């Protein structure tokens, strides 16, 4: 567990940090760094050292690139092998490495960089009062005419730049919260030297309410009227219009994921239905965590009556082929360890492919279901297991002691009398019990494996030992030999990364299971994307899909964003830099990326009420800071003037809407805005 | 009180989806059979130095890692050979002549389909000007209208002029004279590998003339070649190898029946 | 003709899981609409919905059928007693007595 | 040790899981001779072998190869008996142990408890029932109109009545279901004022509704009154539900706590009753009910391995005693036959034999040897026996010609699109028996090249439709048995198997409803024990091996309603002839005791 979270932090050392390991591989230490750096560049002093005794070669990506750009920076125009054009397209975070390299590779080959920002001005930092004069390069655009900064010279001053620190005001709140992680990326492309930076900016007309915030973010201006002054603070006619029949951007307060669900399904009905073309490919809906609502996602989507019946597709979602066959075998691996209960052994046999190997039928395994329960089969397998756990030996209530017992009962009948001391089992005396012959040599396999697996061994002869367990275990079959070729495929990755690292100690078992674990969990299919049906899908950084409908679910508090905590020793974490990435900032602005990138409909959905106890809960600090934004630069037609504060709650109010507990309210059927499309539950609400 | 449910008038959705050719479907003998055996032979080829002879070190190490023994690799260095030298079409190319400047492996190509695609408007134009859709009756599946994908084994250029390549092993039973002109074609029809080129060459047509300026199909195009895994052998050039080239007036009327 | 329609019941069962499956029973035998009817049946009817939840919730993760039942069986036997397997409050009870 | 020598044998398929683990466990770490002792035994007792005797396991001429593995572990201590014997795993009966070595043959405890009830049933607990000799001579008198000669139907009623447990031996269409009657008809007619409680049973439900009718149109023959026909039986029914057996367990409702409650019990086809299932009844019998079986000597249900009746009506060859040969001549008003010699006496007492009856000359001229045989077959043809010459592979295709022909009118019936039910009558018109298994003759052979031959020939196209189909094992839940026959057709609702109920009515099954089926276009000689078939072609191969006997070419014969054919080699039908089913069973060594 250490050597894998060291492992972590020296690649992101690499990447990052290269002057450090730089500093460390001589064995200097860094000047004004935190606590517990002084352990850490030995062991990478030592790591450099160790695998240059193994013969591995030396250079790494921290090392590397300094002379890549050095020899690129003075060399020919043409270096062979390097292609004519790159592009870079969707990225919107890289580290301040990658873009040095870049700018020195941009002297031979022509590299254009595709980058997605809100604001059409400047919204970035400031690193020094002279630094502004290397900021005031213009713009080109298609028409020519060079951009420049809102109100030119007298921004930069003005309360905007302040301090030694970057930008103060930032224009909208929104994108000065939110855009976190944006601000130092568009700060270090405009940093580089020989960049040729140009502009295309198709102007968002403000008419939904949708496009009014789109605008805002664009224009780089605050719509929000504090009332600063009691003049300001009474007329509410100030603010934008807005109009009632908007569903651009809706809020929808619901009770559980079940009926949060079960509600998306019948919003977004209505806007099918709405509009003369809408594609369910071009309608998305981002999930917090997609294996939490996943199967609720399937469940409303699964139900739905013919005509009623939409396409859907869940991507992001871990990918698992067979749940058995990869669980049996986790538990296959814990022989050594395991106690040999008769419902997990029972459990092996629920697996069909095992009791194929083994020719037990699904008819016979409830002969074996009624035999192992009256036949006193409960503890461990064998009587040495039993000692083996320091329990007293007892000869009973065994696999070895059930066994006998129906093997007895049907050469002898019960009513003879005992013979080892072990009663004759009466109820298989006849062709039924070749069935007991077959579960006896399940046992005799389980005998023979967990003494092989208990004892530790090198890697190199954990090899053969996935190989000969699935086969002796298992008769493959045309839909478990793609399953069970991921077993050895990942498995043998394994000890191939440990041979190719020449690790020569003896491993124990359970070391490599709970690698596999943790392997195999991790793999995803995004095949189902964007074949067609609804995109249902986890929040994925730096992808942003332009969509005319967007929904989000699981805004709860503490929900969202993921909170991903720091090692605690990592010492990037202490000392902050431009092109440092963190969890908190990736999700932030990603809430950003979803409301930029949709064109007409805007779905917001959380829980408010918990369905069980009947609680308060509260959604994210990104919609709780949206619905403060919306209400305070907007008021409603029937009130021209009331109040800064009064309007305000009035807008929230009203794109609020609360869905009820149950599927059958009748408050789901009532004629007007809000009705449900379902009508199975029609006659229930009469 | 009164209440109702509102009743969607217009068709929930139509069909758009990306679907590739198996969404439309839907001695080298003693060899094992099945997915993980097959996925090995194509694995193989996929990292294979054509101009390179094989070392038996390396097959050693790829059977290791595919789980397999030491029974093998005798048994395979030698075919792996007789594969890369064995002389396609008429040219006569063989497959350790290919540079790596003029190779590309596992192309992945989206080709969109604008209209709905209907089964009996298009297996007419099929067995129109191609002999081997005559056999078996037409192809048989639902509309569909999006992105077609599929995966192209290798795709390389000799003389000036470019070829198609795919890999097939399957053949369980078989291993002598079995592949055949006539047998090889027949299991073509019978797995219903006509169409499965037929939209490759329209793929390579359209990635030649989009990038190729000034492209011509019949200067540039060498026609597609099947090449079957277990039927490679060094006393038969003919058996395991399938060639065969579009009329060049079916791809004509296909493209265009695809734009509109 | 009640073997037919348990047959199409089990293949809806198959092809989709078990919160598909029971909306069908319930909107084809009309025992939702029957049982808001019956006295005290909505308090029925809510712990039904929940259960479908809770079969849903532990249908994706075992894909065998019946070590579903098994699972359903399981914890019949011996209650759980997870916040989340606690019994939902009925609808309407802001308006009830609270104990 | 011979642990991993007996997993061998799992690849080699020689023995069963279950043998290996069960002379794992109870021989233990003993000598290997005690573990491979106890590995054979359980696998013939696995095929229905009874006893394990010493002799065989010894000679090197027997079969199951590991047997040569005994000779490096046994070391040829030529002793079998010491051996095992001192071992725990095998004793004499006195301590509570699974084998049991008594007269040189080892078998289970289970197989000794029943050996040991059958055999004390019919040798001690039976009673000799005295009745008056002149009242029940006027009775047997009035239902047998010829006095003049010997009548062997009579002294099989008058044995049935004299004796409680008893046994009318004699063949297919030798009128035996009529002397039931009599005897029946007889028994009531006996006590007019005492309960008489008939009961008529089968080992399968097929030959029970066979009873029922043929037990039916035998006692309307006869006059009775009203007291009379209302203690007539109603039905038959499975042995298995008379008994009660669970579907689940392997309880019974009855055995020792409740008896059945009856007083006379006839059992059709005895010849189907293993020795479980005959030491299973034995316990259930009271005290004071009369136990009538029935069958044949001959048929091979009665030879195969764990049979009973083969072993009973084997001493019924040697005759009546002394005594009683002049007792049943007071009774018979007769002059009955003395055997020689005293061997059994309260066996050879209970058993009648029944000589009077194509198909019954060659039948009759099986038991003698090969003379008569080869004689009966050929001259004057009796247009119910043909014979084919079958060597060469020429001879094997007209073999198949004219089991065409037979299923000739059954191959139309099917192309001709009739019912269900007229269908399943004319599958009874032809079948096809063949001794072996497997190989160029039996049944995976026949199978195969039958299919082959509806493939080459246009008659049928392949469930492909019209195909006759027969379940292979026992079903509870749908009413079909082993033994079986079914149609499966469209009727327009889909394609569904189609049985004949016993009241009659059509009974529709989804094909994958069935439990087990198989082509049933030829059928193993002792599966279609018991029913009835119009023609029937016999099937033997060129080949020698002991698997072909007399009592299966018998129960071939014996199949055949009227019509019947033959294709097989002179030399190896004749020589099979010779040939006869040897039982290992010891109960004929205690009777001798």
């Amino acid at each position: 567990q250490l050597s894998s979270k060291a492992a972590d932090l020296f690649d992101q050392y690499l990447v990052y940090r290269p002057d450090w390991l730089a500093q460390w591989e001589t064995g200097h230490l860094v000047e004004g760094l935190g606590e517990a750096q002084a352990w850490q560049a030995p062991l990478w002093k030592a790591l450099v050292e160790y695998t240059h005794q193994l013969g591995q070669p030396r250079w790494h990506r921290a090392n590397l690139y300094q002379r890549f750009i050095e020899t690129l920076e003075s060399a020919t125009t043409c270096p062979p092998g390097l292609p004519s054009r790159v592009f870079i397209c969707g990225i919107s975070a890289l580290p301040p490495v990658y873009l040095q390299a870049l700018q020195a590779l941009g002297k031979h080959i022509e590299i254009h960089l595709l980058f997605t920002n809100p604001c059409r001005y400047y919204w970035g930092d400031i690193k020094d009062p002279a630094y502004l004069a290397k900021l005031l390069t213009r713009q080109r655009r298609h028409s020519f005419e060079d951009r420049e900064l809102p109100l030119f010279r007298d921004s930069e001053n003005a309360g905007q730049l302040f301090n030694s620190d970057g930008e103060q005001d930032v224009g909208n709140p929104l994108l000065a919260s939110w855009g976190k992680l944006g601000r130092d990326y568009i700060y270090l492309l405009s940093d580089l030297e020989s960049s040729q930076e140009l502009d295309a900016f198709v102007d968002v007309t403000p008419d939904n309410l949708l496009h009014n915030i789109q605008s805002d973010i664009l224009e780089l201006e605050n719509r929000a009227v504090a009332g600063v002054n009691i003049e300001e603070f009474s007329r509410s006619d100030n603010k934008r219009p807005l109009d009632p029949l908007d569903s651009s951007i809706t809020f929808h307060v619901c009770h559980s994921p079940q009926r949060e669900v079960e509600v998306l399904h019948d919003r977004l009905l209505a806007m099918l239905e709405e509009d003369p073309t809408l594609t369910p490919r071009d309608i998305i809906v981002m999930v917090a965590d997609i294996d939490s609502y996943s199967p609720f996602i399937q469940a409303v989507f699964g139900s739905a009556p013919a005509d009623r019946y939409l396409p859907y597709a869940i991507s992001d979602r871990r990918a698992r082929q067979s749940h058995p066959v990869l669980e049996a075998f986790i538990s296959l691996l814990s022989l050594p360890d395991s106690r040999f209960v008769s419902e997990d052994v029972l459990a092996l046999l629920d697996v069909p492919v095992l009791a194929a190997r083994f020719d037990i039928t699904e008819e016979g395994l409830r002969y074996l279901r009624q035999w192992v329960n009256e036949s006193g089969i409960r503890w461990g397998i064998d009587d040495d297991n039993v000692r083996e756990l320091e329990l007293p030996a007892t000869g009973q209530h065994t696999w070895r002691f059930g066994l006998t017992r129906m093997l007895l009962g049907y050469a002898m009948e019960s009513a003879q009398g005992e013979w080892q001391s072990v009663l004759p089992y009466d109820e298989s005396s006849g062709l039924i019990a070749e069935l007991v012959g077959h579960l006896a040599s399940l046992l005799m396999q389980l005998n023979i494996w967990r003494r092989g697996l208990a004892q530790e061994r090198p890697l190199e002869e954990w090899l053969p030992v996935c190989r000969d367990m699935l086969n002796a275990f298992f008769l493959p079959d045309a839909e478990t030999e793609a399953a069970m070729t991921l077993i050895e495929q990942q498995w043998q990755a394994i000890i191939a990364e440990g041979l190719g690292a020449q690790y020569g100690d003896a491993v124990p078992l359970s070391l490599l299971r709970d690698e596999l674990a943790q392997r195999l969990d991790q793999e995803r299919i995004s095949q189902r994307f964007l074949a067609g049906p609804v995109n249902i899908c986890t929040l994925m950084p730096m992808r942003s899909i332009p969509f005319k409908v967007v929904c989000l679910l699981g805004m709860n508090d503490g929900v969202y964003p993921r909170q991903l905590a720091p090692l605690g020793f990592d010492l990037m974490s202490q000392k902050p830099k431009r092109g440092d990435r963190s969890r908190r900032d990736d999700d932030r602005y990603l809430f950003l990326e979803a409301l930029i990138s949709a064109q007409q409909k805007l779905y917001i959905s959380y829980i408010g009420r918990s369905i069980q106890d009947n609680s308060e809960r509260f959604p994210s600090v990104l919609v709780q800071e949206l619905i403060d934004y919306i209400g305070q630069s907007h008021y409603l037609p029937g009130d021209e003037a009331l109040n800064c504060d009064e309007s305000e709650a009035r807008v929230k109010a009203h794109l609020t809407c609360l869905h009820t507990r149950m599927p059958f309210d009748p408050q789901n059927y009532q004629p007007g805005e809000r009705q449900s499309y379902a009508r199975e539950w029609l006659p229930a609400a009469s | 009180a009164e209440l109702n449910a509102k009743t969607l008038q217009r068709l929930p959705g139509d069909n758009w989806r990306v679907t590739s050719y198996s969404g439309l479907q839907q001695t080298p003998h003693q060899f094992p059979r099945g997915a993980s055996p097959g996925t090995f032979l194509h694995s193989l080829f996929e990292d294979l130095d054509f101009t390179q002879p094989v070392d038996p070190n390396w097959v050693r190490e790829k059977l290791e890692l595919g789980g397999f023994e030491s029974q093998w690799e005798p048994v395979l260095t030698e075919w792996i050979t007789a594969v890369l030298q064995a002389p396609l079409n008429e040219t006569g190319v063989s497959l350790s002549q290919l540079s790596a400047r003029n190779k590309q492996v596992e192309m992945e190509f989206y080709l969109p389909i604008s209209e709905p695609l209907i089964a009996s408007q298009l297996d007419t134009l099929i067995r129109q000007f191609d002999p081997l859709s005559a056999g078996c009756p037409p192809l048989e599946f639902m509309q569909v209208r999006g992105m077609l994908k599929g995966f192209i084994d290798l795709v390389f250029r000799h003389e000036g002029r470019y070829y198609l390549l795919d890999y097939k092993s399957n053949w369980l039973g078989e291993d002598s004279s079995a592949y055949t002109q006539q047998a090889m074609a027949a299991a073509m029809q019978a797995h219903r590998y006509d169409l499965q080129y037929q939209l490759y060459t329209l793929a390579l047509h359209r990635y030649l003339r989009h990038r190729i300026a000034d492209y011509d199909y019949e200067h540039h195009f060498g026609g597609v070649i099947y090449l079957f895994l277990r039927g490679v052998d060094k006393e038969h050039p003919q058996q395991g190898i399938y060639t065969t080239r579009p009329n060049a007036g079916l791809i004509a009327l296909m493209d265009e029946m695809f734009a509109g | 003709v009640v073997v037919e329609e348990f047959d199409g019941y089990r293949q809806i069962w198959r092809k989709r899981g078990v919160m598909p499956m029971l909306r069908a029973l319930m909107s084809a035998r009309n025992i939702a609409e029957n049982l808001l009817a019956t006295a005290g049946g909505e308090r029925r009817l809510t712990d039904i919905l929940h259960i479908s939840e809770l079969l849903q919730e532990a249908g994706t993760q075992l894909e065998s059928e019946h070590a579903l039942v098994r699972w359903l069986s399981q914890h019949i036997l011996e209650p759980d007693s997870n916040a989340s397997s606690q019994q939902m409050r009925l609808e309407s009870d802001k308006h009830l007595v609270q104990i | 040790k011979l642990q991993k020598q007996l997993l061998e044998a799992v690849e080699h398929k020689q023995l069963r899981p279950l043998d290996v683990q069960f002379a794992l466990t109870v021989a233990g770490d003993e000598h290997p001779a005690v573990t491979l002792a106890a590995a054979l035994l359980s696998h013939d007792a696995g095929e229905g072998h009874v006893c394990l005797p010493l002799s065989r396991l010894e000679n090197n001429e027997a079969s199951h190869p590991l047997l040569a593995t005994c000779v490096s572990e046994i070391g040829e201590l030529q002793n079998w008996e010491e051996c095992l014997l001192a071992s725990q795993a095998v004793s004499r009966g006195d301590e509570p142990t699974p084998m049991i070595l008594c007269g040189d043959r080892l078998y289970l405890n289970r197989m000794w408890c029943n050996e040991r009830t059958v055999a004390r049933f019919f040798n001690e607990v039976n009673h000799a029932i005295e009745v008056d000799e002149a009242l029940l001579a006027q009775t047997l008198d009035k239902l047998f109109p010829v006095s003049d000669e010997i009548n062997w139907q009579k002294v099989a009623a008058a044995v049935a009545l004299t004796r409680r447990i008893s046994v009318i031996s004699g063949g297919p269409g030798t009128g035996k279901t009529t002397t039931v009657a009599k005897l029946l008809a007889a028994l009531i007619q006996m006590a007019d004022g005492e309960r008489c409680r008939i009961r008529l049973a089968a080992p399968t439900g097929k030959a029970a509704a066979r009873l029922t009718e043929s037990l039916g149109k035998a006692l309307r023959q006869l006059p009775l009154t009203d007291e009379q026909k209302k203690r007539i039986p109603e039905d038959a029914s499975t042995l298995h539900r008379l008994l009660g057996a669970q579907p689940g367990s392997q309880r019974l409702r009855h055995h020792a706590g409740n008896p059945l409650h009856l007083d006379v019990l006839v059992v059709d086809e005895a010849s189907m009753i293993d020795l479980p299932m005959m030491s299973r009844l034995i316990d259930a019998l009271p005290d004071h009910a009369r136990v009538i079986f029935l069958g044949d000597r001959d048929q091979l249900a009665s030879v195969e391995a764990g049979a009973v009746l083969g072993d009973i009506c084997a001493y019924a060859n040697a005759g009546f005693t002394a005594e009683r040969a002049r007792q049943l001549s007071r009774l018979t008003g007769t002059h009955v036959p003395a055997g020689t010699g005293t061997e059994a006496a309260s066996l050879r007492d209970s058993l009648c034999l029944l000589q009077k009856s194509g198909i019954g000359q060659l039948a009759a001229a099986i038991n003698r040897g090969d003379k008569t045989a080869v004689k009966t077959v050929f001259q004057q043809d009796f247009t119910d026996i043909e014979k084919r010459l079958l060597q060469s592979g020429e001879d094997y295709i007209a073999m198949l010609e004219e089991a065409l022909a037979g299923y000739g009118r059954y191959l139309d019936l099917l192309q001709a699109r009739a019912e269900p039910d007229l269908i399943i009558q004319a599958f009874n018109e032809y079948q096809l028996l063949c001794a072996l298994r497997e190989g160029p003759f039996g049944v995976a052979g026949l199978n195969e090249r039958i299919e082959q031959f509806m493939q080459q020939k246009r008659k049928i196209h392949r469930w492909y439709e019209g195909r006759p189909v027969m379940i292979a094992r026992n079903d509870s839940a749908l009413g079909l048995f082993n033994g079986d026959i079914g149609i499966a057709l469209d009727r327009g609702q889909g394609t569904r198997v189609w049985f004949a109920m016993p009241d009659g009515n059509i009974k529709s099954v989804q094909p994958s409803r069935l439990p087990e089926h198989e082509t049933t276009w030829a059928m193993t000689v002792h599966k279609s024990q018991g029913s009835e078939f119009d023609h029937a072609a016999l099937i033997l191969p060129s080949q020698r091996t002991p698997v072909v006997t007399r009592e299966l070419v018998y129960t071939a014969v014996t199949r055949a309603r009227r019509r019947l054919s033959l294709y097989a080699d002179e030399r190896i039908l004749s020589a099979a002839i010779a040939t006869r089913t040897e039982r290992r069973s010891g109960l004929a060594a205690l009777f001798s005791s």
